[PDB]
Protein backbone atom coordinates (compact mmCIF):
# COMPACT_ATOMS: atom_id res chain seq x y z
CA UNK A 1 0.00 0.00 0.00
CA UNK A 2 3.17 2.36 0.16
CA UNK A 3 6.87 2.25 0.48
CA UNK A 4 8.96 2.62 2.67
CA UNK A 5 12.25 5.28 2.33
CA UNK A 6 15.26 5.50 4.87
CA UNK A 7 16.97 8.46 6.06
CA UNK A 8 20.74 8.74 6.13
CA UNK A 9 23.62 8.61 7.94
CA UNK A 10 25.21 11.61 9.62
CA UNK B 1 24.53 31.35 -10.28
CA UNK B 2 21.91 31.20 -7.70
CA UNK B 3 22.03 33.60 -4.40
CA UNK B 4 21.93 31.47 -1.14
CA UNK B 5 19.73 33.80 0.51
CA UNK B 6 20.03 34.76 4.27
CA UNK B 7 18.12 36.70 6.99
CA UNK B 8 17.92 40.42 6.46
CA UNK B 9 20.88 40.82 9.53
CA UNK B 10 23.05 37.63 8.39
CA UNK B 11 26.45 39.01 8.30
CA UNK B 12 26.30 39.92 12.26
CA UNK B 13 24.30 36.69 13.51
CA UNK B 14 26.79 33.93 14.54
CA UNK B 15 27.99 31.60 17.13
CA UNK B 16 31.14 33.24 18.94
CA UNK B 17 33.63 32.30 21.47
CA UNK B 18 34.03 35.33 24.00
CA UNK B 19 36.01 36.48 26.87
CA UNK B 20 34.37 39.18 29.58
CA UNK B 21 37.07 41.98 30.46
CA UNK B 22 35.90 44.88 33.41
CA UNK B 23 36.92 48.29 33.26
CA UNK B 24 37.66 48.54 36.98
CA UNK B 25 39.32 52.15 37.88
CA UNK B 26 40.14 53.22 34.37
CA UNK B 27 42.35 50.55 33.84
CA UNK B 28 40.77 47.20 31.49
CA UNK B 29 41.13 43.94 33.79
CA UNK B 30 41.64 40.90 31.99
CA UNK B 31 39.03 38.15 32.59
CA UNK B 32 38.16 39.52 36.64
CA UNK B 33 35.43 36.70 36.81
CA UNK B 34 38.05 34.08 35.81
CA UNK B 35 35.40 32.55 33.11
CA UNK B 36 37.66 31.38 30.39
CA UNK B 37 36.33 31.20 26.81
CA UNK B 38 32.51 31.40 26.63
CA UNK B 39 29.99 30.87 24.31
CA UNK B 40 27.15 33.48 23.07
CA UNK B 41 25.24 33.56 19.97
CA UNK B 42 24.28 36.59 17.87
CA UNK B 43 20.59 35.87 15.54
CA UNK B 44 17.93 37.40 13.90
CA UNK B 45 14.35 38.76 14.89
CA UNK B 46 11.82 37.15 14.03
CA UNK B 47 10.45 40.24 12.25
CA UNK B 48 13.46 39.74 9.94
CA UNK B 49 14.52 43.52 10.46
CA UNK B 50 17.08 45.05 9.20
CA UNK B 51 17.78 47.02 12.51
CA UNK B 52 17.48 45.02 15.27
CA UNK B 53 19.19 41.70 16.75
CA UNK B 54 19.27 39.62 19.28
CA UNK B 55 22.00 39.27 21.22
CA UNK B 56 22.10 36.08 23.83
CA UNK B 57 25.00 35.02 26.12
CA UNK B 58 23.28 31.30 26.33
CA UNK B 59 23.75 31.72 30.20
CA UNK B 60 27.37 31.12 30.42
CA UNK B 61 27.77 34.65 31.84
CA UNK B 62 25.13 36.69 33.17
CA UNK B 63 22.10 34.74 31.74
CA UNK B 64 20.68 37.59 29.54
CA UNK B 65 18.99 37.79 26.34
CA UNK B 66 17.81 41.23 24.88
CA UNK B 67 17.39 42.90 21.10
CA UNK B 68 20.13 45.26 20.61
CA UNK B 69 19.10 48.01 17.67
CA UNK B 70 21.59 47.35 14.35
CA UNK B 71 23.42 49.35 12.15
CA UNK B 72 23.62 46.80 9.20
CA UNK B 73 25.76 48.51 6.82
CA UNK B 74 28.31 49.87 9.86
CA UNK B 75 28.30 46.37 11.21
CA UNK B 76 27.68 47.99 14.67
CA UNK B 77 25.10 47.48 17.56
CA UNK B 78 23.77 49.19 20.74
CA UNK B 79 20.78 49.96 22.90
CA UNK B 80 19.30 52.99 23.78
CA UNK B 81 19.70 53.12 27.69
CA UNK B 82 18.54 49.82 29.17
CA UNK B 83 16.28 47.30 27.76
CA UNK B 84 14.41 44.23 29.10
CA UNK B 85 16.23 41.25 29.46
CA UNK B 86 14.25 38.43 28.52
CA UNK B 87 16.27 35.47 30.11
CA UNK B 88 14.98 36.89 33.72
CA UNK B 89 13.42 39.60 34.04
CA UNK B 90 16.85 42.25 34.73
CA UNK B 91 17.58 45.54 32.49
CA UNK B 92 20.80 45.64 30.31
CA UNK B 93 22.87 47.77 28.60
CA UNK B 94 24.93 47.50 25.26
CA UNK B 95 27.47 50.12 24.20
CA UNK B 96 30.18 50.63 21.30
CA UNK B 97 28.98 47.00 19.94
CA UNK B 98 30.48 45.98 16.23
CA UNK B 99 31.05 43.00 14.29
CA UNK B 100 34.49 43.39 12.51
CA UNK B 101 35.27 41.14 9.10
CA UNK B 102 37.89 38.58 8.85
CA UNK B 103 40.00 40.95 11.68
CA UNK B 104 40.52 38.50 14.12
CA UNK B 105 42.88 35.15 14.36
CA UNK B 106 41.96 31.74 15.54
CA UNK B 107 43.81 29.72 17.81
CA UNK B 108 44.19 27.09 14.81
CA UNK B 109 46.29 30.51 13.37
CA UNK B 110 43.19 31.14 11.01
CA UNK B 111 41.38 34.21 10.11
CA UNK B 112 38.11 35.08 11.74
CA UNK B 113 35.75 37.99 12.37
CA UNK B 114 36.40 39.68 15.76
CA UNK B 115 33.32 41.28 17.70
CA UNK B 116 33.58 43.48 20.78
CA UNK B 117 30.81 45.31 22.82
CA UNK B 118 30.73 46.74 26.15
CA UNK B 119 27.94 45.84 28.30
CA UNK B 120 25.96 46.99 31.69
CA UNK B 121 23.65 45.42 34.27
CA UNK B 122 21.27 47.12 36.29
CA UNK B 123 21.51 44.38 39.24
CA UNK B 124 25.71 44.56 38.84
CA UNK B 125 25.63 46.10 42.53
CA UNK B 126 29.09 46.85 41.87
CA UNK B 127 28.00 49.08 38.65
CA UNK B 128 30.80 48.09 36.26
CA UNK B 129 31.40 48.37 32.50
CA UNK B 130 32.21 44.75 30.81
CA UNK B 131 34.25 44.08 27.58
CA UNK B 132 33.28 41.45 25.93
CA UNK B 133 35.79 40.93 22.92
CA UNK B 134 35.73 36.99 20.88
CA UNK B 135 35.77 35.52 17.63
CA UNK B 136 32.93 33.46 15.31
CA UNK B 137 33.01 29.99 16.12
CA UNK B 138 35.04 27.90 13.34
CA UNK B 139 33.64 24.33 14.17
CA UNK B 140 37.25 22.57 14.57
CA UNK B 141 37.57 21.50 17.41
CA UNK B 142 40.98 22.66 17.75
CA UNK B 143 39.44 26.30 17.36
CA UNK B 144 36.98 25.20 20.61
CA UNK B 145 37.95 25.57 24.55
CA UNK C 1 31.45 24.49 3.36
CA UNK C 2 33.22 20.89 3.37
CA UNK C 3 32.79 17.92 5.65
CA UNK C 4 31.18 17.58 9.03
CA UNK C 5 27.86 17.50 10.63
CA UNK C 6 25.87 19.92 12.79
CA UNK C 7 28.60 22.35 11.57
CA UNK C 8 31.49 20.47 13.46
CA UNK C 9 34.50 19.24 11.61
CA UNK C 10 34.50 15.56 10.62
CA UNK C 11 36.54 12.78 9.16
CA UNK C 12 33.97 9.82 7.96
CA UNK C 13 31.06 12.54 6.93
CA UNK C 14 28.48 11.47 3.82
CA UNK C 15 27.83 15.39 3.98
CA UNK C 16 28.93 18.83 3.60
CA UNK C 17 27.70 20.16 7.05
CA UNK C 18 30.75 21.45 8.54
CA UNK C 19 33.35 24.53 8.82
CA UNK C 20 33.49 27.38 6.25
CA UNK C 21 36.75 26.49 4.43
CA UNK C 22 39.58 27.40 5.49
CA UNK C 23 42.40 26.24 3.52
CA UNK C 24 44.00 24.44 6.16
CA UNK C 25 45.61 21.36 6.14
CA UNK C 26 42.90 18.55 7.92
CA UNK C 27 42.35 14.92 7.90
CA UNK C 28 39.42 13.29 6.52
CA UNK C 29 38.23 9.64 5.81
CA UNK C 30 39.18 6.01 7.78
CA UNK C 31 43.11 5.68 9.54
CA UNK C 32 44.77 2.60 7.20
CA UNK C 33 47.74 0.81 8.62
CA UNK C 34 47.91 3.40 11.19
CA UNK C 35 48.00 6.05 8.74
CA UNK C 36 45.46 8.37 7.59
CA UNK C 37 44.84 10.84 3.93
CA UNK C 38 45.54 14.90 5.01
CA UNK C 39 44.09 16.93 2.96
CA UNK C 40 43.47 20.98 2.30
CA UNK C 41 40.47 21.78 3.18
CA UNK C 42 39.23 23.45 -0.04
CA UNK C 43 36.27 23.13 -2.05
CA UNK C 44 36.19 21.39 -5.26
CA UNK C 45 33.46 22.21 -7.27
CA UNK C 46 33.67 19.87 -10.24
CA UNK C 47 33.88 17.08 -8.22
CA UNK C 48 30.83 15.37 -9.46
CA UNK C 49 31.07 16.81 -12.85
CA UNK D 1 40.34 18.15 -18.85
CA UNK D 2 39.73 17.00 -15.44
CA UNK D 3 40.27 19.28 -12.63
CA UNK D 4 39.58 17.66 -9.29
CA UNK D 5 42.18 14.64 -8.58
CA UNK D 6 42.74 14.06 -5.09
CA UNK D 7 45.34 16.52 -3.31
CA UNK D 8 45.97 14.35 -0.01
CA UNK D 9 48.77 13.55 2.00
CA UNK D 10 49.20 9.91 3.68
CA UNK D 11 50.73 11.20 6.92
CA UNK D 12 51.80 8.31 8.81
CA UNK D 13 50.89 8.16 12.62
CA UNK D 14 53.26 7.77 15.78
CA UNK D 15 53.46 5.42 18.37
CA UNK D 16 54.97 6.16 21.58
CA UNK D 17 55.74 3.05 24.05
CA UNK D 18 56.19 4.20 27.49
CA UNK D 19 59.07 2.24 29.50
CA UNK D 20 58.80 1.66 33.38
CA UNK D 21 55.86 2.22 35.48
CA UNK D 22 52.68 4.07 35.21
CA UNK D 23 53.38 4.91 38.96
CA UNK D 24 56.75 5.77 41.02
CA UNK D 25 57.27 6.22 44.40
CA UNK D 26 60.37 8.12 45.44
CA UNK D 27 61.58 8.65 48.99
CA UNK D 28 62.25 12.43 49.57
CA UNK D 29 65.90 13.23 48.25
CA UNK D 30 66.00 9.96 46.08
CA UNK D 31 66.80 11.20 42.65
CA UNK D 32 64.30 10.55 39.94
CA UNK D 33 65.98 8.33 37.00
CA UNK D 34 63.28 8.48 34.29
CA UNK D 35 62.84 4.66 33.04
CA UNK D 36 62.81 5.66 29.27
CA UNK D 37 60.52 5.32 26.78
CA UNK D 38 60.41 4.62 22.91
CA UNK D 39 58.30 6.59 19.80
CA UNK D 40 58.43 5.51 16.10
CA UNK D 41 57.19 6.57 12.99
CA UNK D 42 56.62 4.82 10.07
CA UNK D 43 59.53 2.29 11.49
CA UNK D 44 61.31 5.25 11.96
CA UNK D 45 62.77 5.36 15.69
CA UNK D 46 62.51 9.35 16.52
CA UNK D 47 62.26 7.83 20.43
CA UNK D 48 65.47 10.75 20.16
CA UNK D 49 62.06 13.39 20.03
CA UNK D 50 60.22 12.77 22.54
CA UNK D 51 59.24 15.86 24.67
CA UNK D 52 58.27 15.37 28.31
CA UNK D 53 56.44 18.53 29.89
CA UNK D 54 56.37 18.29 33.56
CA UNK D 55 58.85 18.19 36.36
CA UNK D 56 59.09 16.67 39.54
CA UNK D 57 60.79 17.89 43.08
CA UNK D 58 62.46 15.03 45.14
CA UNK D 59 62.62 17.67 48.07
CA UNK D 60 58.81 18.68 48.08
CA UNK D 61 56.25 15.77 49.01
CA UNK D 62 53.44 15.60 46.46
CA UNK D 63 52.41 14.02 43.56
CA UNK D 64 53.83 15.59 40.65
CA UNK D 65 53.14 14.11 37.16
CA UNK D 66 54.49 14.67 33.64
CA UNK D 67 53.22 14.27 29.74
CA UNK D 68 55.09 12.65 27.18
CA UNK D 69 54.36 13.30 23.72
CA UNK D 70 56.11 12.61 20.06
CA UNK D 71 55.14 14.11 16.87
CA UNK D 72 55.20 13.21 13.42
CA UNK D 73 56.33 15.06 10.10
CA UNK D 74 52.87 17.00 10.14
CA UNK D 75 52.36 17.83 13.68
CA UNK D 76 49.94 15.13 14.73
CA UNK D 77 50.41 13.86 18.59
CA UNK D 78 50.00 10.72 20.71
CA UNK D 79 51.05 11.40 24.46
CA UNK D 80 51.22 9.28 27.52
CA UNK D 81 51.69 10.40 31.40
CA UNK D 82 53.47 9.33 33.85
CA UNK D 83 53.40 10.52 37.84
CA UNK D 84 56.00 10.08 40.63
CA UNK D 85 54.86 10.53 44.55
CA UNK D 86 57.78 11.85 46.86
CA UNK D 87 57.08 10.14 49.89
CA UNK D 88 59.25 11.24 53.36
CA UNK D 89 60.66 9.50 55.69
Amino acid sequence: GGGGGGGGGG
Amino acid sequence: DTEPGGTAVEKMAGDWWVTVNAFIDGKEVEDPFGAGHLQMSTYNTASNSETEMWLDDLGNFWEYKLKVNVNYAARTFSTTGFVDNVTYESKVKITDGKVLEKAATTPSGMPADSIVYMVQFDDDEDGLTYKVSGFRRTGFPADDF
Amino acid sequence: FGMGWNGNHTELENGSWGPRFDGSMQLWGNVYNNSQKLKPYVAMPDNIK
Amino acid sequence: DKSTDDTSKVTYFVTLEREGDEKIVLEKGQPFVEPGYYAEMNGEDITESVQIKGSVDVNTPGIYNLVYAAYNEDGFAKTFTRTVYVADN
